[PDB]
């Protein structure tokens, strides 16, 4: 079913550890990036599948 | 955590400033020194961690020049004034040398930047730039050393900014182009401080935000080994890459190399 | 709150009077963004206002957002003001008083910030920089201990009243010592310069209660910020109220003074940083702190389990239970992460980032454990016979702004207990009109 | 000692902090060593502490070591004496040695060489330099049964007596309780009783410096003593054993765990020892390459300790093998030595030096302490962090990524408790989607993947769904061999599934990605071995667990070994591009259909 895909995606993708992380992201990211080196550190500590 | 280091190289050639004083123009060496001091004070005002260094080049050598106003600025200005007075009062013409030892001052500035870099805490990056104000004519006898200094600065990622006053210098244009610095010729000498504050005061990241004059037509004329003169067309060896103005049956450099 | 937030909420007269002191102008200037500083320096020697479009054309189109933010900040700080340029144009020019004072502070002019220091000659009881730092640290530790409530710290009653007004501690019963609230714990966890700035802001917000001039206090504080460490200054030349304020500084350790009647005062390193490592964190949730004072030991034990205490070392383990207890005490995970980053040992500074990501992520996840369940008291409505009737009542509730959750699929809605009465009356009135 | 904050505080005990911080070391009253890695003398302090104490954790900044009686026995086994170790410990203390460590060190080091155990003419003897200790231990009732017939005084030269060969373990266990530890020193330089063989390693098998330290510590003063060397599987482990066998130059016995490890050891000997195939023999009842009359014999456990009737050829081979001494009996996978039947294997054969090698010394049931006297003390423990810093071990980026429990599964998970919930969180649709996404992402970049998964019942539908090769485990011998052989040199297929079969030392080819799902309960050894199958960010391995289930606690409690080794497990809660492509169990229909087939077990 067309609606089954959307329902399953909604349930799975945001079940426990997204209903509070998305809220914090929406209530944050108001100021600009402090330094460009934070992005470098994030890229170095991130796994390859999180870079695409 | 953004640390900016500003090293200002001042062309203190006595001959050019003496000719300027004899011209009785509205611009003198005293005004240039005052503008440099004001620029340094502004750079220190820009951020707490900003560091300032001033080096004056002379025919003799390179001198490390470094009530109601800031205390540190008051101490800094007095030391610079004392150093420049000591250099000029004890400057005695002994020999036929007239060209400014610009290359040696740049080498000293690079060494000082390298020394300061190690003392910086690892959590912070010290972005360093070199500002040069040129008064006398360019010297072609130091082409190789100047190119070596440019290459070292590019390797260490150090911006080099040139502020030509009267006579354009090709070496400074090459340095600005290679290192990504700004080359500017002053149209009105008395307005030098305004140009310095409008162009050379902001850092490279701020230069991205601001709109700046496009670079001037940079030349890349080479210097012949046996003439040390700018040339457009010359003979170049295929082994040691040495440049010669006229054809020779044997390469002089390759003859030396055994 | 930062300095700019406090300054922007002041009246234009206060801002104009603040700019009359050269030290204040420099402090305001150094708080500006990088783009704003270039504009201020360029307009330093301009006697004529500039068109808004001309200034706007200096920055590229992509960075127009930063240009707008800087222009708005400058307008709020009243550094410059819009002038009606002839021909219908708008001209922008800096404040003449602020510009003149900034030029004096930079170029020179007028009299020095301090009256004089050589009039009285050398100090008979002069101290050293390490001694001043030790005195400041002792004063700060005494203040923080008095915040805890230990009998070892004895301070003036006015300091206790100020803390009570700050909300850190409340005196429910007179005579008995006040009890420190959750906000007190949060402030205690805060960094030392941050704590100093928060205390000064709380003092300034209540400065009018003591009948003290805010402008004079701010100017004196800014002058102290730029003062040279290890050099004394003349007390004379100040109003009595400011002198009283200086006495409070002597209580806080910012300014050292041997006697109340002494004419000399030595600014400390804490006073210098007012205008604006020993902890090693390991991947196995271990903290190795090179500290000896009970203050840092207590602060670390607030959010971690202590294991070993060597005479110059503290070995602790960060566990889920300890972090959960600290959060239940009112301290958020972000505060703990910032505290660890600030006290980070210089060795860890090589790592990018300084703190390992795993530990910070684990702490944040432990913080999210407490708020897993969300609680909202209210009244549930489930007796809607018609969809249209449900829609009207839901619209009325949304107009009242008392809706908490809605379900149009099953005609289910929840309203706040306070708004239940209004919804009940509206529903009854609609049936009466039917 | 005081509990003001619940911490054992020893501030008053060790105040000797004269000047000022130059010594990167801290001592503890009971016993413990803390070392600062960010010190110019880090290497020298590490070399000193390794020879005297075993590590307990090696993070990036502050190492922690522990002082034990066996560690001091090993330290005094080397040329280091009491005065040297004490003066160097006091030299680098920065706090002063407490007066509870010096006495312990003295007591441990005084009684080291008093009693020795020797093997001669297939006879075990206990020799004492001081005759008094013989009478001291004579009154012990358990020792009296060792002598037969009562071993009057064995007047030789130095007082010695014979002991029962089959009861050597009991007296070894009792001696440490009597504070008279036994030592197994074999002076292979001068024997003249053993027919030393002509083994000689080729001068082209160079060894890394870390193996040099272990080999040098094994042979401290010209003699070889029993010990345990811990090196990663990806690192060079068999090379150390081959070099030790060549240096001993005696009749070697190698013991493995699986019937394929004997082939691995034979290949290693053929590669790095220059020995003819006639002398090398494997005794595993598969080819029977005339093990009688051999220089080096390689076999496996579970055959030397048979409790049932043995094969006639095997019986004759065992009878021949139990009639001569062995030099440097090599044990592989020593961690599972303290078992009901594996321990007596040590007592069923006679050997001078017992060298045990392993990669994962961690074991449950606290039987590792028994291994201290079963074989010997922990000799060398490789520092994995500095090993991978040299680039010879792959820097594996460990990951611990969990998936939420689907509602269709969590109701049944909380409803059932009679051990039927193992399959439930194992077959989590979200974990299935995460595993499929990781498999596809790493296949798109051409990375070799090994997928470990216990509970082969779940692995069936986990592998047939993606139509990928899997090893059920009792499939065959040939099928597994050919699957693993074509796994490496084939771009078409680069991912396999393993069911608890890869939890030992095999010949699995190089892999970069490991994804383990539903592993054993709390086996730190299993996870360490699985991590060892990847190293040889060059590589990275992932562990998938289900939230709000016992798998969370299991994963937390089974990673404490690797964090002590220095590895950090980053937590991944979101997968980038999860909905970018189509994955299995996209809709709820098949997810709820999975419930019937996962509850269809009903094994009652
Ligand atoms: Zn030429
Ligand atoms: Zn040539």
């Amino acid at each position: 079913g067309t609606s089954s895909q959307a329902e399953a995606a909604r349930i799975l993708a945001a079940s426990w550890p997204q209903n509070r992380e998305d809220e914090e992201k929406q209530k944050l990211k108001g100021g600009p990036k402090k330094t460009k080196r934070e992005k470098k550190a994030a890229a170095s500590h991130l796994f390859p599948f999180e870079k695409l | 955590d953004e640390l900016n280091l500003l090293v200002i190289v001042v062309d203190a050639n006595p001959i050019w400033w003496g000719k300027q004083a004899l011209k009785e123009s509205q611009f003198t060496l005293s005004k240039c020194i005052d503008a440099v001091m004001v620029l340094g004070n502004s750079h220190l005002f820009m951020n707490r961690s900003n560091k300032l260094a001033v080096i004056a080049s002379h025919i003799q050598e390179s001198r490390f020049l470094y009530d109601g106003k800031y205390e540190l600025l008051t101490s800094a200005n007095e030391v610079i004034v004392e150093e420049i007075k000591d250099l000029m009062t004890k400057s005695d013409i002994k020999g036929q040398h007239t060209e400014t030892l610009l290359a040696g001052s740049l080498a000293k500035a690079l060494c000082y930047i390298h020394r300061m870099n190690k003392e910086v805490k690892d959590n912070q990056e010290m972005k360093s730039r070199i500002l040069v104000i040129k008064a006398a004519e360019d010297s072609a006898l130091q082409y190789m050393n100047f190119m070596n200094v440019i290459f070292a600065a590019q390797k260490q990622n150090i911006l080099i900014d040139a502020c030509v006053l009267d006579s354009d210098s090709g070496l400074l244009q090459q340095a600005c182009d290679i290192t990504g610095g700004l080359y500017l010729k002053v149209p009105q000498m008395p307005s030098l401080l305004q140009y310095l504050l409008w162009v050379f005061l902001p850092d490279q990241d701020q230069r991205s935000q601001l709109i700046l004059p496009p670079p001037v037509h940079v030349d890349y004329r080479a210097a012949c080994f046996c003439h040390r003169n700018l040339i457009e067309i010359g003979y170049v060896c295929s082994v040691c890459l040495s440049i010669f103005c006229n054809f020779s049956p044997i390469c002089t450099t390759c003859e030396t190399a055994f | 709150r930062n300095l700019q937030e406090f300054l922007g909420g002041l009246s234009p007269g206060v801002l104009d009077r603040l700019y009359g002191h050269p030290a204040t102008c420099l402090a305001v200037f150094r708080e500006l963004p990088s783009l704003a500083k270039n504009w201020v320096m360029r307009m330093l020697f301009l006697e004529q206002p500039l068109p808004q479009a001309a200034v706007a054309l200096w920055v590229k189109k992509e960075f127009s957002k930063a240009q707008e933010e800087s222009t708005g900040l400058l307008s709020g700080l009243r550094i410059w003001h819009t002038q009606l340029l002839p021909g219908g144009l708008q001209g922008l020019i800096l404040n003449p008083i602020f510009r003149q004072n900034l030029r004096i502070a930079l170029l020179g002019g007028g009299k020095a910030w301090s009256d004089d220091t050589s009039q009285l000659g050398p100090d008979k009881h002069a101290r050293d920089v390490p001694s001043l730092d030790k005195y400041a640290e002792e004063r700060w530790e005494v203040v923080l201990h008095f915040m805890v409530g230990s009998p070892s710290a004895a301070v003036s009653q006015d300091l206790a009243q100020l803390l009570s007004q700050a909300g850190l501690m409340k005196s429910t019963e007179p005579g008995e010592p006040p009890c420190i609230t959750s906000a007190g714990f949060q402030f205690l966890l805060l960094d030392t310069p941050a704590q100093l700035w928060y205390f000064m802001l709380q003092y300034l917000q209540t400065a009018q209660s003591r009948g003290m001039d805010l402008v004079e206090i701010l100017s004196f504080l800014f002058q102290l910020s730029f003062s040279t460490l290890g050099k004394d200054y003349s007390v004379e030349g100040m109003s009595d109220s400011l002198l009283n304020f200086l006495q409070h500084l002597r209580e806080f350790g910012l300014v050292f003074q041997r006697k109340r009647k002494s004419r000399r005062y030595y600014p400390t390193r804490l006073a210098i940083n007012l205008s604006s490592g020993f902890i090693v964190v390991e991947t196995n949730y271990r903290l190795y702190a090179y500290t000896e004072s009970e203050l840092q030991i207590a602060l670390i034990a607030l959010f971690s389990e202590m294991l070993y205490r060597f005479p110059n070392m503290v070995v602790a383990q960060v566990t889920r239970e300890s972090v959960q207890q600290a959060i239940a005490s009112g301290i958020t995970a972000q505060q703990i992460i910032h505290f660890l980053r600030t006290r980070a040992h210089p060795v860890m500074l090589k790592q990018t980032p300084v703190l390992p990501p795993t530990i910070t992520d684990q702490i944040r996840l432990w913080e999210l454990e407490r708020d897993r369940l969300r609680f909202t008291e209210g009244v549930l409505y489930n007796q809607f016979l018609s969809q249209v009737d449900f829609e009207l009542l839901l619209a009325h509730a949304r107009e009242l702004g008392v809706l908490v959750f809605e379900n149009s699929a099953k005609r289910l809605m929840v309203v706040t207990p306070a708004g239940h009465s209004d919804v009940k009356r509206f529903w009854k009135r609609q049936k009466h009109s039917s | 000692k005081v509990d003001e904050y619940g911490a054992k505080d020893y501030r008053l005990q060790m105040p000797l902090k004269d000047d000022h911080t130059s010594r990167p070391l801290w001592v503890a009253p009971d016993g413990h060593i803390f070392l600062e890695a960010f010190s110019p003398v880090y290497k020298y302090a590490q070399d000193f502490l390794v020879a005297i104490a075993e590590p307990v954790c090696r993070p990036t900044h502050v190492h922690e070591y522990k002082l034990t009686a066996y560690s001091l026995y090993a330290a005094v086994s080397v040329g280091l004496q009491t005065s040297d170790i004490t003066e160097y410990l006091r030299k680098l203390s920065k706090t002063g040695v407490p007066d509870g460590i010096m006495q312990f060190i003295k007591l441990c080091t005084v009684s080291y060489g008093k009693v020795k155990l020797v093997l001669k003419h297939n006879r075990y003897f206990v020799e004492s330099c001081h005759p008094d200790v013989i009478q001291h231990l004579l009154q012990d009732p358990v020792i009296r049964e060792c002598r037969l017939r009562n071993s009057e005084g064995e007047a030789t030269e130095t007082v010695s007596f014979e002991v029962k060969q089959e009861m050597i373990e009991e007296l070894q266990k009792r001696c440490i309780h009597l504070e008279y530890p036994l030592l197994a020193e074999y002076d292979f330089r001068n024997d003249s009783v053993n027919p030393d063989i002509n083994i000689d390693l080729k001068p082209t098998a160079v060894l890394r410096p870390y193996q040099e330290k272990s080999l040098r510590k094994m042979f401290g003063n010209g003699r070889a003593r029993s010990g345990v060397i811990v090196l990663p599987c990806g690192a060079g482990k068999s090379l150390v054993g081959v070099t030790a066998a060549c240096t001993v130059r005696k009749r070697c016995l190698v013991l493995g765990n699986s019937a394929v490890s004997v082939e691995q050891w034979k290949a290693q000997f053929k590669m790095w020892s220059t020995i003819d195939d006639s002398q090398i023999c494997r005794f595993t009842s598969d080819a029977k390459d005339k093990p009688i009359g051999c220089s080096v014999a390689i076999s496996t456990y579970s055959m030397l300790g048979h409790t049932t009737k043995r094969s006639w050829e095997a019986e004759r081979v065992m009878e021949w093998l139990k009639t001569q001494e062995w030099g440097l009996m090599i044990l592989d996978e020593v961690h599972t030595i303290p078992a009901k039947m594996f321990r007596r294997v040590l007592t069923i054969v006679q050997a001078h030096c017992k060298l045990g090698l392993t990669a994962t010394l961690v074991r449950e049931d606290d039987k590792i302490v028994d291994l201290n006297f079963l074989i010997g003390p922990k000799l060398y423990e490789a520092n994995w962090m500095e090993l991978q810093n040299n680039g010879y071990i792959a820097k594996v980026q460990c990951a611990e990524v969990w998936c939420p429990m689907s509602p269709e599964f969590y109701r049944e998970y909380v409803a059932i408790k009679t051990k039927k919930r193992i399959l439930l969180y194992t077959m989590n649709p979200n974990k299935f989607r995460a595993c499929q996404f990781l498999i596809k992402f790493h296949e798109r970049r051409n990375d070799k993947i090994i997928v470990f998964a216990d509970n082969v019942f779940a692995l069936k539908e986990y592998a047939i769904r993606l139509n990928k090769p899997y090893i059920y485990g009792p499939t065959s011998q040939g099928e597994r061999m050919q699957i693993l052989q074509n796994f490496k040199h084939n771009p078409k297929i680069n991912t396999i599934f393993i069911s608890k079969v890869g939890d030992t030392s095999f010949d699995l080819p190089e892999a970069n990605v490991l994804i383990q799902i539903s592993s054993h309960g709390g086996s730190r050894r299993q996870e360490a071995q699985r991590l060892g199958r990847v190293l040889r960010y060059n590589a990275f391995f992932y562990s998938l667990v289900s939230q709000d289930t016992q798998e969370m606690a299991y994963s937390t409690k089974r990673q404490r070994f690797l964090v002590d080794q220095g590895y950090s497990f980053k937590v991944i809660t979101k997968l980038a591009g999860m909905e970018e492509e189509d994955l299995a169990f996209s809709t709820k229909e098949e997810q709820q259909q999975l419930l019937q087939k996962v509850l269809a077990a009903t094994d009652l």
